[PDB]
């Protein structure tokens, strides 16, 4: 099965800073990578699909990139509503898997 | 008005139901995902609009997903339950390779 | 001409259909499979004066003009005759005018009845693109 390695496990940041999260796949996932944001006590919400496309309603300060086996999510000048956890998930064939998650916390 | 809501046993063979509305199960997949308390997301499996099913490889022998298109319900059945199965279980709609709408989840605790 | 699925997937990707309006590449290859069986010269006349042409079966009453269909609208502003070549350019150009949002692929009955709800990505895995 293709496994996703997400890093870092945690990030301490302040409003206005820019942070990047990485997700590399053990095998080529051909751009089929999505990102989710999850707030404390809530369900995950789609942020980015097919590597670079922002889901409806997601602010442009979020950007996704990558190809082959390596992907990244970048948040430019992060805001209060951005703190929480982030997970990547691939959709190249089955089974699908998720990265281990990253917690973005207030510095 | 796309909506999904999980219904389950709470404490516990087990079956969890995902009741959906706002779309037809014949045209969308529904994935099952779980998350142990304070942990990350784990993919369990899915049922495609056309009825085909795919599962987490390590858990394949204990999982069974099925649905009733006419009742807009999807079912996750698990057997040989284990304490490692304690977690919040979510069903989520898949639209063309992204999970775009998710239920609030249902908490499951294995009588342990 | 009859395309192999991978060869078609590569051409559709070069012509910008991969994730066009949010529809992944396999949807388009799947549509061509069930609409024309990958044949660039496919034709099909319907009960109504309409006739569909090409790899993506573009309709002669709403999208292309064949000059023999009652109520012709020609929204793609192009002759149907021009949509039967081995080069898929014109057909893709028209397909992009047809799909303006995320409900757009319903423009193809076969995609709606036989591709939607299936693993359309299976039509492209293993293809080099």
């Amino acid at each position: 099965d293709i496994v996703l390695t997400q890093s870092p496990a945690s990030l301490s940041a302040s409003v206005g800073e820019t942070v990047t999260i990485t997700c590399r796949a053990s095998g080529n996932i051909h751009n089929y990578l999505a990102w989710y944001q999850q707030k404390q006590g809530k369900s995950p919400q789609l942020l980015v699909y097919y590597t670079t496309t922002l889901a409806d309603g997601v602010p442009s300060r979020f950007s996704g990139s990558g190809s082959g086996t390596q992907y990244s999510l970048k948040i430019n000048s992060l805001q209060p509503e951005d703190f929480g956890s982030y997970y990547c998930q691939h959709f190249h064939s089955t089974p699908r898997t998720f990265g281990g998650g990253t917690k973005l916390e207030i510095k | 008005q796309v909506q999904l809501q999980e219904s389950g046993p709470g404490l516990v063979s087990l079956s969890i139901t995902c009741t959906v509305s706002g779309f037809s199960l014949t045209g969308y997949g529904v994935n099952w995902v779980r998350q142990p308390p304070g942990k990350g997301l784990e993919w369990l499996g899915m049922i495609w609009g056309d009825g085909n099913t795919d599962y987490n490889s390590a858990l394949k022998s204990r999982l069974s997903i099925s649905k009733d298109n006419s009742k807009s319900q999807v079912f996750l059945k698990m057997n040989s339950l284990h304490t490692d199965d304690t977690a919040r279980y979510y069903c989520a709609r898949e639209r063309d390779y992204r999970l775009d709408y998710w239920g609030q989840g249902t908490t499951l605790t294995v009588s342990s | 001409k009859v395309f192999g699925r991978c060869e078609l997937a590569a051409a559709m990707k070069r012509h910008g259909l991969d994730n066009y309006r949010g529809y992944s590449l396999g949807n388009w290859v799947c549509a061509a499979k069930f609409e024309s069986n990958f044949n660039t010269q496919a034709t099909n006349r319907n009960t109504d004066g309409s006739t569909d042409y090409g790899i993506l079966q573009i309709n002669s009453r709403w999208w292309c003009n064949d000059g023999r269909t009652p109520g012709s609208r020609n929204l793609c502003n192009i002759p149907c005759s021009a949509l039967l070549s081995s080069d898929i350019t014109a057909s893709v150009n028209c397909a992009k005018k047809i799909v303006s949002d995320g409900n757009g692929m319903n423009a193809w009955v076969a995609w709606r009845n036989r591709c939607k709800g299936t693993d359309v990505q299976a039509w492209i895995r293993g293809c080099r693109l």
